């Protein structure tokens, strides 16, 4: 018995809804590394990152939250909420390069 | 601030 990439975001989703959030990112990372390693599969990776983004900001890990929702923005430019948070993220790197030069 | 899935 095994789990599939749709059981690794489920179980993704089940970690996020308890406020798991390095557990979110576990098994989101291992649904896409599943994926790319070539498992046939129907979940969205829109979806996928939608999670792992903001699983990953509510750690702390604001570099690597903000390469994460430009993936999502490669895949969904309409994205609403991933675009509110490009804004955010890139209105906190505005204020950190603002200070810097003050 | 940022907003996740709801
Ligand atoms: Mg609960």
């Amino acid at each position: 018995s095994f789990l599939t990439a749709e059981d690794c975001f489920e179980l993704g989703k089940v970690a996020y809804t308890e406020a798991d959030y390095y557990h979110t990112e576990l098994w989101m990372e291992q649904a896409l590394r599943q994926l790319d390693e070539g498992e046939i599969s129907t979940i969205d990776k829109v979806s996928v990152l939608d999670y792992l983004s903001y699983a990953v900001y509510q750690q702390g890990d604001l570099d690597k939250a903000l390469l994460l929702t430009k993936k999502l923005l490669e895949l969904d430019p309409e994205h609403q909420r991933a675009n509110g948070n490009l804004k955010y993220f890139e209105y906190i790197m505005a204020k950190e390069l603002e200070h810097h030069h003050h | 601030g940022p907003a996740g899935p709801p």
